[PDB]
């Protein structure tokens, strides 16, 4: 699909590949959310946590959803919209994951859960936009959230709910200005 | 580590 969808899939592959050459921990040291307030002005970390994945199914499953839902947002709502959904959601989901469990997390699923929230609510309140999420996925999303609450694995439950929430809020606002 |  779009330039933004694709730029983000290449970033996560490039970072994934570095984690394989350098090791996770080495890459985490630089891209993870600030663990020590001294690092708080290293601004990229509020975002870069999103680019890290820790297995191949981790990256594939995330890029999958990201491709499907992100491309749909870019295709219909434009690249500027997708950028804004990505940035605010990586930041806010990172922020809440950190409060939940500290700064050692990564993945794009926070941004994905925002996308699922946006695509579903926007598709429900403003079907005129031309996106919508099929119920089969809104059930898979729901199963996915709660399957993190019970852990059989190691999910970022603060990221999922925070991202999810962000995507419903952004979608609500956007379906008023419609 | 946790996976978002």
């Amino acid at each position: 699909a779009g330039p933004v969808t694709w730029v983000m899939m290449i970033a996560c592959v490039v970072v994934f590949i570095a984690m394989q050459i350098l090791g996770d921990q080495e890459v985490m040291l630089w891209l993870a959310w600030p663990f020590d307030p001294t690092l708080k002005f290293e601004f990229w970390r509020y975002f870069t946590h999103a680019l890290m994945h820790f297995s191949l199914m981790h990256i594939l499953f995330n890029l999958l959803w990201w491709w499907y839902l992100g491309g749909a947002v870019e295709k219909r709502l434009g690249s500027g919209k997708l950028i804004v959904i990505t940035l605010i959601s990586a930041l806010l989901s990172g922020y809440v994951q950190q409060k939940f469990s500290g700064p050692w997390f990564g993945g794009l699923s926070g941004v994905v859960f925002a996308l699922m929230g946006y695509v579903w609510l926007r598709g429900e309140r403003d079907p005129q936009s031309g996106i919508y999420l099929q119920r089969g996925l809104i059930i898979f999303a729901l199963i996915w959230i709660v399957a993190g609450w019970f852990d059989l694995m190691s999910m970022a439950n603060g990221a999922h709910i925070a991202g999810l929430a962000v995507g419903l809020a952004m979608a609500f606002v956007d379906s008023l200005n419609a | 580590v946790r996976m978002a």
